[PDB]
């Protein structure tokens, strides 16, 4: 930028006389060295390490941009379990200030049951839970909230049974067109926490598979602090 | 006088017993100047001959 | 005893003056300020602490 | 390429900022092909350079 | 320590121990820097003031 | 708008979290030379994908200010146009000089993005949430929309600055350094009794 003018190559410099060799490094950098490692070889090696890693960055960006995420929404389990761990984390924080926070369910775990026959997936958590008013406000009107709502990408209808410390257990059900909240017939079966029964779509039958759900848990939720149980 | 600089002139040195230190404070450390090393008056002759 | 010189006089200026061939005389005392010690340092004569 | 890069070696210089105690820049060509430096003289005050 | 022939003078500072008895030691190998490794006869003086 | 489109707003913002997370990741890299190389791949891959996405929407003939893109073929194109353009705004703001060199030169790229920007501005996607300003900011940055008096790209700094002709702070650095050098010299002389000139 500072100046312009790029030199050309002197295709026939060699003939010049009484001039010093301006290529010692290049030639010597490839001479076979018995009982020693050739200079050029070591250079190539590190180059492979650094250069290869750099290519990986392109790989990552390529996927993110060139993908369709929601079309290939296998992450929906990540979103669902991630919320379950988050809710267990939230209730754990509340428990320290208030003993009653964990009264409904002291144990913090996630239980997963797969019902292929009924096209239903049941995810049960013992997290903070949700009140009837919160079910209408938070869930009845959406909004990130993607963690719970990713389920609809593979599910036509979502059924949520939520019990919070401040309120009795209530069930919020929506098909994405309308939502209804009613008092839970079973009562405080959870004590506290949320169990989501997912009405999966026809395309989501593979997710119902016991192996598939376990693979998704390893793929995305392996690092969850709380133990994860899969029905077997 | 700095030993490294040749041009320094030791015009008048102190006595063999003389030294430079804080009178009130005891001499725990080695004196800055001791014996004849101490200089009372010194001169410099620059390369350009400035004095 | 003067800590600082008035106007444009500075240790650099005095050093330039000596390089020009001017003759300088310096008289010190127990109240020596920093500039006099610095000037000696440039000339290779090390004054003691105040 | 970032500043201070050397085009012919295709590498960036490790040491970018330094000063010449005993040499001074006399003339440099427009494209920097030839650089001339002048030898500094001894110290007037005799200080070690 | 005053070198008789050269006239050089070397001054050392003596310090008391816990018992208030002053102790001084001369080690030639270590003290080479102080004397510049200049061998010879030195008159020894005690200065108290 | 359409209820599913409202769901898309959550979907788009969700992608933004990954896009910003990567955007920080790219910042972690130090070498500019690598940085331009990947960034150029960002533009060529994104814009070429955008060109197909606009063609997909053009065949669909679905109004931007309209019902949620439903058919998967157009709907993914809608995800690409809005999501990629939003990331394009982040890339432009974070890296103004790099994009302008590799983007302004090509008329096709500017026209294609311009169709996308209006296409987003009619959908209303950049009207709510914390990413709504992004549409306004990017248009101003690219000159598609008038720049606000207070609109300044934080990243668009002149790293070249100006030759540090004024270096009194560095002059003080020189003094202190040489002063420490001078202090050691005196300390050396101390030691014990030396010889006498």
């Amino acid at each position: 930028v500072d100046v312009d003018g790029t030199v050309e190559e002197d295709l026939g410099k060699s003939r010049e006389g009484s001039r010093t060799d301006d290529e010692v490094v290049q030639r010597e950098e490839e001479a076979i060295q018995l009982d020693g490692l050739n200079a050029s070889q070591i250079r190539e090696l590190r180059e492979k390490s650094e250069k290869f890693a750099f290519q990986a960055e392109v790989n990552r960006m390529m996927k993110l941009i060139i993908n369709s995420l929601y079309k290939n929404k296998e992450i929906f389990l990540r979103e669902l379990i991630s919320n379950a761990s988050d809710a267990l984390d939230k209730i754990r924080l509340i428990s320290l200030t208030d003993e009653n926070a964990l009264s409904g369910n002291e144990e913090l775990t996630v239980k997963i049951k797969c019902d292929k026959e009924k096209n239903l997936l049941h995810v049960t958590d013992t997290g903070v839970g949700m009140t009837r008013e919160e079910l209408v406000k938070n869930l009845g009107t959406i909004a990130f909230g993607v963690g719970f709502y990713s389920a609809f990408l593979v599910a036509d209808k979502v059924i949520v049974t939520s019990k919070h410390n401040n309120d009795t257990q209530h069930i919020w059900e929506s098909d994405s067109n309308e939502f209804s909240v009613i008092a839970d017939p079973r009562g405080n079966t959870l004590g506290r926490g949320t169990t989501i029964t997912l009405v999966l779509k026809e395309e989501a039958s593979d997710y119902l598979e016991l192996d598939t759900i376990k693979n998704l848990v390893k793929k995305y939720s392996q690092f969850i602090n709380f133990p994860i149980y899969v029905w077997s | 006088a700095d030993p490294d600089n040749p041009l320094v002139l030791d015009i008048l040195t102190g006595s063999s017993t003389s030294y430079s230190f804080f009178p009130d404070k005891p001499i725990t450390q080695y004196p800055h100047a001791v014996g004849k090393n101490t200089l009372l008056i010194a001169g410099l002759q620059a390369r350009n001959n400035a004095r | 005893s003067v800590e600082d010189f008035g106007g444009n006089i500075n240790v650099e200026t005095i050093s330039a003056f000596i390089d020009g061939g001017g003759s300088v005389l310096v008289a010190a005392s127990s109240d020596i300020g920093d500039p006099l010690r610095e000037l000696g340092s440039e000339c290779g004569i090390e004054f003691d602490e105040e | 390429r970032p500043p201070g890069f050397d085009r012919v070696r295709n590498a960036e210089i490790g040491n970018k900022d330094f000063e010449l105690d005993v040499l001074e820049e006399a003339y440099t060509t427009e494209h920097w092909l030839v650089r001339i430096y002048k030898v500094k003289d001894l110290d007037n005050r005799g200080l070690s350079r | 320590l005053h070198n008789q022939k050269t006239g050089q003078e070397v001054v050392f500072v003596a310090e008391p121990d816990n018992k208030n008895v002053y102790k001084f030691e001369l080690d030639t190998s270590e003290r080479k820097i102080e004397f510049d490794s200049a061998s010879g006869t030195y008159t020894l003086y005690l200065i108290i003031g | 708008l359409d209820p599913s489109l409202e769901i898309y707003k959550k979907m788009f913002e969700v992608k933004r979290r990954e896009q910003l997370l990567a955007l920080k990741n790219l910042a972690q890299l130090n070498d500019i030379h690598q940085q331009y190389k990947i960034l150029d791949v960002m533009l060529k891959g994104l814009f070429k994908v955008l060109e197909d996405s606009r063609t997909v929407l053009t065949a669909a003939d679905v109004l931007p200010d309209g019902p949620f893109p439903q058919d998967e073929k157009l709907k993914d194109a809608f995800s690409h146009v809005v999501e990629n353009t939003a990331f394009f705004g982040d890339v432009v703001l974070r890296f103004p000089r790099i994009v302008h060199y590799y983007f302004d030169h090509n008329s096709n790229w500017n026209l294609l993005i311009r169709w996308g920007i209006s296409f987003c501005n009619q959908t209303g996607v950049f009207n709510q949430g914390p990413h709504s300003p992004i549409l306004s900011l990017m248009a101003q940055e690219l000159g598609i929309s008038e720049k606000d008096s207070n609109f300044q790209n934080p990243f668009k700094i002149d790293r070249t600055e100006f030759i540090p002709s004024t270096d009194p702070f560095q002059k003080a650095l020189r003094e202190e350094e040489k002063r420490r050098k001078k202090e050691e010299k005196r300390k050396e002389i101390r030691k014990g009794p030396r010889i006498s000139r």
